[PDB]
């Protein structure tokens, strides 16, 4: 209703840098790794798609983690907790019918109890302050789709595709803020697609060039690339259904000529 | 943790939870706390996630203020600012003198900013009634419980059905739209605005079809003209007596030329036509808004 379409990209952009993770949290994680969280968000996503969950609380819950994470050290063992507790909160914030809290025990096949994850819930909701209303690719997609002439399915899905890859990877997509990783995405989506540029209309929109956005577009590209040989591979799967209208199944550009 | 409030008396149930007034021993601050009992259930509830998230970005003199959460292992209390009364109540004690127009329209401006807040920050109310609607002795009136609220997205997807007080309720939720977003909470200010004016409820439906009829009696029953769609939406019945669109100047009597035409603006069929509480602040009808002191 772009009544507040603007009001409300504006306010967007103010609250994703409030909501940033730390970049270099990994770094100063004593027992935890950027392969394992590869780890759990690919697991996060077939969560996601057994119980047919938005894919904005997949984006969500990653951001929760991030956050959770960027000042609470974790063991190993306990990752999947937060991972847990995380896409619980997400549901409850996004969905219309969240599943239960039994549902959410079931699915970590009985490694914690629904004690532990009812209490990593009340601790999560400390670390954040209960500020749960996060910016995310998927925020800023949706609005960078009201852009298209005219409107291409392939280009959403794509676009949400690539999107859904940058959370499996905090090297390099920490690094990115939400609206930079969706305008790459969907420059990657629409150019793979159509032949067609980072229209006019969203450098008015957001300020961002194709300059601006090339060091994202690069990573962007190079993931893009590697999908098929990367260790997490249900995005990929998830995305060959017809309801994103097997997008995994196109073939990424070799060049994007920048 | 709550060492510091001394309880009052309760004031009321809202959505979830149960809302006591409490005074600050030490400051001597009066205020609302917000009692959520807790493990073993589904732990914090949606509604509290929903209403501190978001309340936690809404600081504008037309929304409630959250001033402050507190979080032990068996109960959520969260501190609001305290106001002294609702809408509703005000209007019944109005019963004979009935409401200044001044104080309507200062109270409809002040929630038409409340509401356009909510809107530019991306937040739908839903359960917009005169009972969530809070006053105080200086002439404020404030959004209360969003209990109900939630974030929404450009453009909209489809979100919870079972929305705003029937009463209060949309035709687009009535007619089951899968879409629905921020013209929802203006319709249900509209109604309010109708209320302020009579005393009485413009459309006191006892069920959905009641409901629908009730507004299709008073504002015409729509068709493809009035409202492009409304013949395709799932709950539309061709069935649905025709009834004739009223003259607005009977259906609040009292109100002048530039009210109508705002009320008007407000209950439109079409979401999309519906005017914006943004659009609405720059209306004739507040040419001369003041604000009024209440008659407490
Ligand atoms: O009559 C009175 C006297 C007093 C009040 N005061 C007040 N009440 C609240 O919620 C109370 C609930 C009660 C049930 C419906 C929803 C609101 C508040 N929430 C933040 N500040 C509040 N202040 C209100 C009405
Ligand atoms: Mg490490």
């Amino acid at each position: 209703v772009p009544d507040y379409h603007e009001d409300i990209h504006t306010y967007l952009r103010e609250m994703e840098v409030k909501c940033k993770p730390k970049v270099g949290y990994m770094k100063k994680q004593p027992d935890i790794t950027n392969s394992m969280r590869a780890i759990l968000v690919d697991w996060l996503v077939e969560v996601g798609e057994e119980y047919k969950l938005q894919n904005e609380t997949l984006h969500l819950a990653v951001n929760y983690i991030d956050r959770f994470l960027s000042s609470m050290s974790v063991l190993r063992g306990k990752l999947q907790l937060v991972g847990t507790a995380a896409m619980l909160l997400a549901s409850k914030f996004e969905e219309i019918y969240p599943p239960e809290v039994a549902e959410f025990v079931y699915i970590t096949d009985d490694t914690y109890t629904k004690k532990q994850v009812l209490r990593m819930e009340h601790l999560v909701l400390k670390v954040l302050t209960f500020d749960l209303a996060a910016p995310t690719v998927n925020q800023f997609l949706t609005q960078y789709f009201l852009h298209q002439q005219p409107a291409n399915c392939k280009v959403e899905s794509l676009a949400m595709f690539l999107g859904e890859l940058s959370l499996i990877d905090a090297d390099p997509y920490l690094k990115y803020l939400p609206s930079v990783i969706a305008g790459a995405a969907f420059h990657l989506a629409l150019y793979t697609v159509t032949g067609q540029s980072w229209p006019e209309s969203l450098i008015r929109k957001t300020g961002y060039t194709l300059e601006s956005l090339k060091p994202c577009l690069m990573d962007l590209h190079q993931t893009y690339l590697k999908a098929p040989q990367h260790a997490q591979q249900s995005i990929r799967e998830k995305y060959k259904n017809s309801k994103y209208h097997g997008v995994s199944l196109l073939n990424p550009p070799e060049t994007l000529n920048l | 943790s709550m060492e510091n409030f001394q309880k009052v008396e309760k004031i009321g149930e809202g959505t979830y939870g149960v809302v006591y007034k409490a005074r600050n021993k030490l400051t001597g601050e009066v205020v609302a706390l917000k009692k959520i009992r807790l493990t073993e259930t589904e732990g914090v509830p949606s509604t509290a996630i929903r209403e501190i998230s978001l309340l936690k970005e809404l600081n504008h003199p037309n929304i409630v203020k959250l001033l402050d959460v507190i979080h032990t292992e068996n109960k959520l209390y969260l501190v609001f600012e305290f106001l002294h009364q609702d809408l509703k109540k005000f209007m019944d004690a109005s019963a004979l003198t009935g409401i200044p127009l001044p104080l309507i329209k200062s109270y409809l401006f002040q929630l038409l900013q409340g509401l356009a807040f909510c809107h530019s920050h991306r937040v739908l109310h839903r359960d917009l009634k005169p009972q969530n609607l809070l006053i105080n002795t200086e002439g404020a009136i404030k959004l209360a419980d969003f209990g109900l609220a939630r974030a929404f997205g450009v453009p909209v997807r489809t979100y919870t059905h079972e929305v705003v007080t029937l009463w209060y309720r949309a035709p687009e939720i009535l007619l089951g739209c899968k879409y629905y977003s921020t013209a929802v909470d203006i319709w249900s200010l509209g109604c309010i605005f109708a209320e302020m004016v009579t005393r009485r409820a413009l459309f006191p439906g006892d069920s959905e079809i009641d409901q629908l009829f009730r507004i299709f009696r008073t504002l015409g029953t729509p068709d493809e003209v009035v409202w492009p769609g409304v013949t395709s939406m799932p709950d539309y019945k061709p069935s649905f007596p025709k009834w004739a669109r009223q003259d607005f100047s009977k259906v609040v009597p009292p109100l002048d030329e530039d009210g109508r035409s705002l009320l008007s603006q407000m209950l439109h069929y079409d979401p999309n036509k519906r005017i914006s509480a943004k659009a609405a602040l720059a209306h004739p009808f507040f040419q001369d808004v003041t604000k009024p002191v209440p008659h407490l």
